[PDB]
This record gives C-alpha cells, structure tokens and sequence, in this order.
C-alpha cells in the first residue's frame, strides 16, 4: 500500500481498483476472515492514496453509508479514518501541503454524506455498536467541513437500489402549442446538429460515415423527411411530456424563431429559477437514461453503470454533458415564448448565504433537537416524580441526545471555538467569522442546555459530566459582547435568565450552606454551575467582554453572586470547608469580569458602566436597587480596609486555622481585582486619555499590588513547615498575576528571607539524610521516612514560593545583568 | 547591540560580525527580469 503514494499518473486504475475492492467487500458468500482482509487492505490503500483521488469512492460511499445497515460498519471506519487524516485538505483555504485543496463537488458531497449519516441515525433504533461507530465519522465530517461553506447546489427539496424512475412522461398529456415548439426544436437542435457538422467539416454525403465525414440527412427540415421529423421531435416529445407530468405551467407568449441556419441560443442566459429548471431537467434525462440502463442490467443479469447514480452526486462535466441539452430546450422554449414556470421550495432562503452556510444548519439542528430534549425531560421528570414508566416511548431521543449530540457539540465546539469568536474588525481564527445569526443561535444552545441540566444532574446520571463539559466548550465558545451588542431581545433575555437563574441557585445554596430541595441544590451547585458559571466568567474577562456583558440585570445578578459567595465567610461548617476552594475560584474570576469597582464604591459616580450611571434615578425605583451603591450589599468592606486587614494578619502571623476565610477567599479575589482595576486607574498608560479622560473610577496604583504580594509572601512563610497545607499551590497560582507589577525593593524586602530560610531548611534535611548512611539498616528505615517526609514538605513549600520567584526573575533579570545587583547575587546564590 | 548583554552574551553567543575590521556585504533580491538559460531541471518547461 505504501506504493499508491503519488500515483496519479494511474489515475483510473487506482480508481478502478479501489472501486472492485470495495464491491468484494460489499459481498456475499465470504467468510468472516475473508472479508476482515478485503476490509484491511481497502483502508490500508485509503490510508496512502491521495484525497483528492478518492473522489469517487466517497461518491459511491455517500450513497452505500447513509441506509446504516449491517454493511455499513466498514465504511464508516474507512470515512472517520480518511476524514481525520484529511481534515486540512477540506477545512483549510489553503489546503493540505502538497495534495492541494478540496473542490466544491468534493466539499457537497462531504455535506451530504454528513446530513445523511445523521438523519439516519436520528431516526435508527438504538444501538450500541452502530451509535459507538457512527459518532467519531459524525465528528470526523463535521470536523473537516469548514464553518461557512455554503452549498452552490443548496436545495430544500431533499427528495430520495439505485432509483432511474423517471416520471409519467409519456403518461401525460401535451397541449397542441408545446407540439408545436417540439417542432419548433426539432428545427433548431437538427440545424444544431448540422452546424457542428460544418465545424467538423461534414458533408452532404451518401451515409453518416464519419471517417468519410459525411451526413445522408443533412436537408431543410421539409425535404428532412416526415419520419426522421417525427424521431427527432420524439425525444422533445418526452421532454415537454415529463416536463407537463411535474404540474410544470409552460406559458406561450412570443412566437417561435444543408446549411445549418440553427437560431443561436446563447442570446439569453437561464435565469436561477431556469437554471435549476434545466438541472432537474437533465436529471429526469439521465433517469430515463437510466431505465434503459436498468432493462440492460436485467437482461445482463448485473452490472452497475459508472453514472448510475443522482444529479448532485455527478460531478460537474458529467452534470455539464446532459446540462447541455437541458439548458438549450429551456432556453428554446425561453425564445419561442413558452416561459415555463416550476414553482419551487427553496426560494425560502433567498440570499442568505448566511443560512446556507454548515454551521448554521447544524445549529438549527442542534436546537431543534434541544426542544426535543426539553419535551422528553419534561415527561421524563414527571414519571419520575408520579406514576413510574420503564417503557420510556422517548428513549430512542434520550440515547441519540446523549450518545451522538453531547459528544458533537463537544468536539465540533471544542474544534470551530476561534470561527465563532471573530469578528470583522478582528478575525482571530485561519479564516472566517461567524456570522451575528450563527453568534446568537450559539448562545441559545448554550442557554438552552444550561436550563434543561438545572436542577436534573440526577436525571441524566452518567451523561451528567457530557452535559458539564459541553457547557464548558459552549461558554468558552460563547460570544457574549456581539450578542448584547445586537441581538434578538429573545436571545438577550436567555443570557440574562441565565444569569439570573445563577444567582438565585447560589443564594439558596449558601444559605442551606450556613443553616430534597436541600440535596438537590447542593449536588447541582457544586457539580455543574460553579464550574460552568466559573468558566463563563474566566471566559468573559480574558476577552474583555465585561464591559458589554455585565450591564443592568446582569450586573444586579453578578452583584448578588459575588457578595453572597462573600457572606459565606463567617460560617465554619465542614460542607464550607469543603466547598471554600470551588467558590473562591468562581469569586477571583468574577472580580476579574466584573466592569464596576465593588470595593471602591465611593468613586462609582466616575464610572460609565454601572447600573446607577446607565440607569436614571426614576429607574432604579421599579427594580429594588437601593439608593446609594454602598447599599448594593454592605457585607465586603472597602479596599483599603480588605488592605489593612490582611496586613495586619501577615504581621501577626496567624496560620491557616486562624484564616480559612481570607486565603481561600479574599486573596483570590483581590488577586484578580487589582490587577483589572489598575490598567485602568491612574498610574496606567494614558493612550485615550487626552479625549477629556473623566477621572478614573478606582484608586489603585502599583503600591497597592505590591503590598498585596509582600503580604501573600508573608502568609506563605509563616504557614512554612506545616505538615499539610493544600491551599499554598491555589495561592501561588492565584497571585502569580499580580507579580508583573512587583517593585525592586521586594527582592531584598521578603524574597531574599524567604528563599534564605528555604536553603537553610534543605541543608538540615541534608545533614539528617547523610547521618542516615551512617546509621545501620534497621534504624535507617525509620530514618528514611523522616528525611522522606521532611523532603516532602520542604518541596511543597518550593512548588508553592518559586513560580512567584521565577515571574520576579523574569521582570527583573534585565535590569539586574545591565547593573550588577549584589541581592541578586546573593539570590543565586541561595 | 542594544538586549546582547541581556540574553545572549552569557549563553555564549558571539555578534555575527564581531572581528570583521569591515562592514558585511549584503546582496538583495532585485526586482528587474533579466533572461536566464532555461534550467536544465525545470518542473514545467523542457528545451530539446
């Protein structure tokens, strides 16, 4: 196999090949073990030859697969392989390097095989094997498609052994005037046929003969005799026959208009309507074609033509070969006044690319099958709470909706996040941007699903952390400043519900918290919103989307979470001790989104995005937002107080015991506070201030952050040697960002004690480790878990002090080599 | 050099042209067509 690479010289046969491979494998009368080796060697040579000549192979496969039958389970190995491989070919604009870059035939035929693998498995009862089959080739082909490709063949009519019926043709009945342009044609595509004689130099001669290049009919259609007139019309007859047979209105308004003297048709160019008139005209050609075809298969006994197959599925010069004939009786018809009318389906989607486009199908999908998931939860539930069903008529959806979607929506999410997050000022991704519909209908998926999961984890069980993740690759994927910006106020109150939903689950929770509603909350607080609330946050600050996102209601929801998680420090109940880490998490990432200055509430009046500016006083009022910001909720003292008080504790020097709250908590959340709120306080860059800049809303400077960070050293040195500490790690990752801003005394000030006691910790275990040698084999055992768990302890305590050291290093090496530095010698030192 | 004390001259780079007593020639690639023999391993064009 490895030999096919670069063999396309030998086109055909490789084609062929492929082609007679894949039908011995599609046989009957084989053994087990026959046909695993036809199966090994088809992927083995799809695995080397080139994508772009297994064209025809995922032409018949886009047939074979969709019926999802016993034979199908090859196939969709051999698509999920070939598609994983080849995703750069088909995704990229570029295309993959040295194979070149898919064609639009090849980019239809990927969204058709997709389309009808998914309808099919919609509709199949479930199945273990065939779902755990089908779903990497869903993600496969979905992975490869590119977002916003649109579909030049798009059509609504998605209609259907291969089938050659053609319609009732001859059934019908034909009005005197279409005879007549039968006639009429029959004199212009005989003249046609004669001026290509010409061109190949044919003659007025004895026979057809065309080595002797000459033509016994060529006449005037008068003397052209009455007989050979008849056949020539015949096939025009059984045009117009099928063409009334579709209820197809011809209308006849002008008249109808050797030597061959044909009227030359090109004066006019089909129209859409025409154009895809003549398409499913020559379709309904090659389909009688293939009637024929089919009476000569039956008379063969077998036999599969190589165009025995759809209009779609045809490439384009073999669509062009019949499109000729088709396109020139329209447009005969056009001339001689009989403007046929069809009367189509999918002009529904007039323009709109944008509805055309992959992703934006998938998406409605998606939400439709999110309403469907909305009904069989809603019964689901009831069942459960009254009058136990175990038929469940609605578990073929459950399977599908927790089988297939939850792990597409995942990898498809997790795959097109950067298409979806650019826009046209700034597109972030290869190529591309989701439109704003595509944006809007991705947040009511992601709302959608958050709502259906709220209050039911239990419902779902197993599936629970599917739902989990794919929340979180809906809100990294989610763009929430477009949305707001401008969206449908439907969408916009979804994301606020959402929100809003959010804030009163976490209320109940922390007061239950403080002291099966009761379990119910806890176990879906702590498992899927804080993790999915967190993420949303983290989410919106990294894109900035602060600013547009929390605004109004959100900012009153996001004012009720964070201060409700706040108030939840004077309780000292296990449950919050357990739980302190997972909301100080969500608490330092909402700090970092949050676009008002909660702990500076006395400079509120300079802010542009707090809900007292945005909102008139005569607002406000049918809300019941206070009158005054510092009333928002008065529990979470102002920064410099939060400043005073976690000094204060450093220098004393309480331990963990004596703070659970603030370490877990507060820090955190400072740590993400002051970092947000200096970039835009004074000592900040000043590039828009001259445009009258009002007056920073907060007060921080580069003091505050390296106080913050001395007294985090602090803390981190007296909790030094503890036997178990588990909250320096999430210290340490929390405060690394607010180093950046770290001041040049620091060193010496707390980095050079620390680091100091450090060494001398680790030459003490040094010393006891190398007594250990000294001592016997039976002492040394004990003595070796000792120096072991110093060891540990004293590698605990640098995993949890050097990353802050080696971001200071970093900010600092620069100015330490240009002036030598005797602290920063003495720290390599150490 | 203006950052090769701060990341380079302690990992032991040396400037490209740190003992050259004259400037380094430099060549660019002009954009004026001239004709040229035809390659004797051109991908597209074979002369007989």
């Amino acid at each position: 196999a490895p030999l096919f690479a670069g063999t396309e010289h030998r086109a055909i046969m490789v084609d062929s090949m492929l082609h007679t491979v894949y039908r011995l494998s599609r046989g009957r009368s084989l053994t087990k073990a026959q046909r695993d080796v036809i199966e090994d060697c088809l992927m083995a040579l799809c695995r080397y030859i080139r994508p772009s000549m297994l064209q025809h192979l995922l032409r018949r496969l886009v047939f074979d697969v969709p019926i999802l039958n016993e034979f199908a389970k090859m196939p969709l190995k051999l698509l999920t392989n070939h598609y994983e491989r080849c995703w750069k070919y088909y995704c990229l604009p570029t295309g993959w390097a040295n194979f070149g870059v898919t064609s639009e035939e090849e980019l239809h035929l990927t969204r058709k095989l997709f389309w009808g693998i998914f309808d099919s498995l919609a509709h199949k009862k479930y199945d273990q094997e065939l779902y755990r089959i089908a779903m990497p080739c869903l993600c496969a082909i979905a992975g490869a498609l590119p977002p916003d490709y649109v579909d030049a063949s798009y059509s609504s009519k998605t209609e259907k052994n291969f089938d050659p019926r053609p319609v009732e043709t001859l059934n019908v009945i034909i009005p005197e005037k279409l005879d007549s342009f039968i006639n009429k044609f029959a004199e212009y595509t005989h003249e046609k046929w004669a001026f290509d004689k010409i061109q190949n130099n044919w003659s007025y001669g004895e026979n057809i003969d065309e080595e002797l290049k000459t033509h016994p009919m060529l006449r005037p259609y008068k003397t052209f005799s009455e007989k050979d007139k008849e056949i020539y019309r015949w096939p025009i007859k059984e045009s117009l026959k099928a063409m009334i047979a579709w209820e197809w209105t011809v209308e006849k308004a002008r008249e109808g208009e050797y030597n061959p003297q044909p009227p030359d048709l090109s004066v006019v160019t089909l129209s859409r309507e025409l154009q895809a008139m003549a398409e499913q005209l020559a379709e309904n050609y090659h389909n009688t074609w293939g009637r024929k075809k089919k009476q000569e298969l039956e008379a063969k006994g077998g036999g599969s033509h190589p165009l025995l197959v759809p209009y779609d599925t045809l490439t384009a010069k073999e669509k062009a070969r019949d499109r000729e004939k088709a396109q020139e009786l329209l447009k005969f018809l056009q001339m001689n006044g009989y403007a046929v009318t069809r009367g189509l389906k999918d002009m529904e989607l007039d323009t709109s690319s944008i509805e055309k486009r992959f992703a934006f199908g998938f998406l409605q999908q998606l939400l439709r099958w999110m309403d469907i998931s909305q009904e069989f939860i809603a019964h689901l539930e009831a069942v459960v709470s009254s009058g136990r069903v175990e038929k469940s008529p609605h578990e073929q959806e459950i399977k599908f909706f927790a089988k297939i979607l939850l792990p597409l929506i995942n990898q498809y999410f997790t795959n097109h996040c950067l298409y979806f997050l650019s826009t046209p000022a700034k597109v972030l991704g290869s190529g591309g941007h989701a439109s704003n519909k595509e944006k809007e209908m991705i947040t009511s998926l992601f709302c959608k699903l958050a709502a259906l999961v709220r209050h039911r984890v239990s419902l779902f069980g197993t599936d629970a952390p599917a739902v989990v993740n794919c929340l979180h690759i809906l809100a990294r994927s989610l763009d929430a400043r477009t949305v707001m910006k401008s969206g449908p106020e439907i969408v916009k109150a979804g994301l606020r519900s959402f929100f809003e939903s959010a804030s009163e689950d976490i209320e109940k929770m922390v007061e239950n918290l403080r002291l099966k509603g009761v379990g119910q909350n806890l176990t879906y607080t702590t498992v899927a919103l804080l993790p999915v609330l967190t993420t949303l946050f983290q989410h919106i600050a990294q894109h900035q989307f602060g600013d547009d996102v929390i605004l109004d209601d959100v900012q009153v929801s996001c004012y009720r979470t964070l201060c409700s998680i706040y108030s939840l420090g004077t309780t000292r109940n296990p449950y919050v001790e357990k739980l302190r880490p997972a909301l100080g998490e969500c608490l330092a990432r909402l700090a970092a989104a949050m676009p008002v200055a909660f702990l500076e509430p006395e400079l509120n009046e300079y802010n542009a995005c707090s809900v007292y500016t945005t909102k008139s006083p005569r607002e406000r009022a049918i809300l019941g937002l206070p009158n005054s910001v510092e009333e928002m909720c008065p529990d979470i003292p102002v920064l410099e107080r939060l400043m005073a008080e976690i000094g204060g504790l450093a220098e004393s020097g309480a331990r963990y015991t004596e703070m659970p709250h603030v370490i877990e908590i507060t820090l955190p959340m400072l740590c993400s506070y002051l970092p947000r709120w200096w970039e835009r306080g004074p000592e900040a860059p000043p590039p828009a201030l001259p445009a009258g800049a009002p007056p920073p809303c907060t007060a921080v400077t580069s003091d505050h952050l390296n106080s913050l960070l001395g007294n985090i050293l602090r803390i981190i040195v007296n909790n030094l040697g503890i036997d178990e500490a588990s909250w320096m790690k999430r210290l340490a990752v929390f405060a690394q960002p607010i180093v950046s801003r770290a001041r040049p005394e620091l060193l010496r000030s707390h980095f050079i004690p620390t680091i100091g006691r450090l060494r001398k910790r680790a030459g003490k275990v040094v010393a006891e480790e190398e007594q250990l040698r000294l001592e016997a084999k039976a002492e040394a055992e004990e003595g070796e878990l000792l120096v072991r768990d110093e060891f540990s302890v004293l590698c605990r305590d640098l995993y949890a002090l050097y990353p802050l050291l080696i971001r200071y290093v970093d900010n600092n090496r620069a100015h330490w080599l240009t002036e030598p530095n005797p602290n920063a010698e003495e720290l390599f030192r150490m | 050099l203006r950052f090769f004390a701060i990341c380079g001259l302690q990992e032991g780079f040396e400037p490209f042209a740190i003992n050259m007593q004259r400037p380094v020639t430099t060549w660019f690639s002009k954009s004026l067509p001239q004709f040229e023999p035809v390659p004797l391993e051109h991908p597209h064009y074979e002369v007989a």
